[PDB]
């Protein structure tokens, strides 16, 4: 996160850290949607252009964390993956279309003050909140500036942007399975996700029932926090059917 | 069931530093 | 990063 700030304790109890066994390093952000399922971006797991093709035994899931590098004893929990599911029509070749993947934990994790799941949007919620000008929240342990790393979890609030503006800001073919967010050049304020934030959740709080909902997944961007450029997130609701499809039968 | 409700905030009716920023942008 | 307990590395 660039131009953000330190999250407060228990602010994002669903935030997940995708950690690599060897070498031990941060791999990506993710989110807890139930006691046995983790949602993240597909490119965190598969991405041929960089020879990236991880398996269930290559990673570990770290939940309930605040600090980026410390093993927060008695607070965080580590889980092993039992299976991974990449969306079958994930287009890593062109524009990272349908950048999404589900991860099945070997065993359920017990919730606590620091470990709680976020809600998945339904049509009504998505329809009512997914509007330009409405702000969302992105969290991550990624880089603080375009390339170093933050000591603690970073948070930033960003406004959703009109499709047209998003489209005219890049040469990348935009699809309906993605949306973009960030401040415009004149708006004065700034901020963005960056390397290392991948797979992180973009969430919004409902004014109707006060629950937090995850509307997106940090997918891609061109540089970090450059004027005239915006971050792109996977449109979670649009892939809601595949999500239920999987979980349901597995 | 009780997804989206944080133990240290919503469940004890406390508000975080900036959630006010989000709600003030939802101008329907 | 601070080392993780081997018990999970299995
Ligand atoms: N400014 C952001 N929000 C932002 C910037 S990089 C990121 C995480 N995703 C990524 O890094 C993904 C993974 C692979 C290619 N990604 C990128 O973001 C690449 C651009 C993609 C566009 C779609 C086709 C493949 C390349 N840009 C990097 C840069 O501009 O520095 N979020």
């Amino acid at each position: 996160i660039v131009e953000g700030s330190d999250a407060e304790i228990g602010m994002s109890p669903w935030q997940v850290m995708l950690f690599r066994k060897s070498p031990q390093e941060l791999l990506c952000g993710a989110s807890l949607i139930s006691d046995r399922w983790v949602l993240t971006a597909a490119h965190c797991l598969l991405y041929p252009p960089w020879d990236k093709n991880f398996t269930e035994n290559d990673l570990l899931v770290r939940i309930g964390k605040h600090s980026r590098t410390r093993y927060e004893r008695n607070i965080e929990k580590i889980s092993m993956l039992e299976k991974i599911y990449i969306h079958p029509r994930y287009n890593w070749r062109e524009n990272l279309d349908r950048d999404i993947a589900l991860m099945k934990l070997k065993k359920p994790v017990a919730f606590s003050d620091y470990i709680h799941p976020v809600c998945l949007p339904d049509r009504e919620t998505a329809a009512s909140l997914l509007q330009a000008g409405y702000k969302g929240r992105v969290t991550g342990w990624g880089n603080l500036k375009e390339t170093g790393q933050p000591s603690v979890l970073q948070v930033v609030n960003l406004p959703i942007v009109e499709r047209p503006v998003c489209k005219d800001s890049t040469r990348i073919r935009i699809t309906d399975n993605m949306f973009c967010a960030g401040y415009k050049p004149d708006e004065g304020k700034r901020g963005d996700a960056c390397e290392g934030d991948s797979g992180g959740p973009f969430v919004m709080k409902s004014p109707f029932n006060n629950r937090w909902y995850q509307m997106g997944i940090v997918s891609w961007g061109e540089g970090c926090d450059r004027d005239g450029k915006y971050g792109f997130y996977t449109h979670v609701f649009r892939l809601k059917k595949w999500i239920q499809k999987v979980i349901d039968q597995f | 069931a009780d997804c989206g409700l944080r133990p240290l905030f919503e469940k004890k009716s406390l508000e975080d530093k900036t959630e006010r920023e989000l709600l003030e942008s939802y101008i329907d | 990063y601070e080392p993780i307990p081997e018990e999970f590395a299995q």
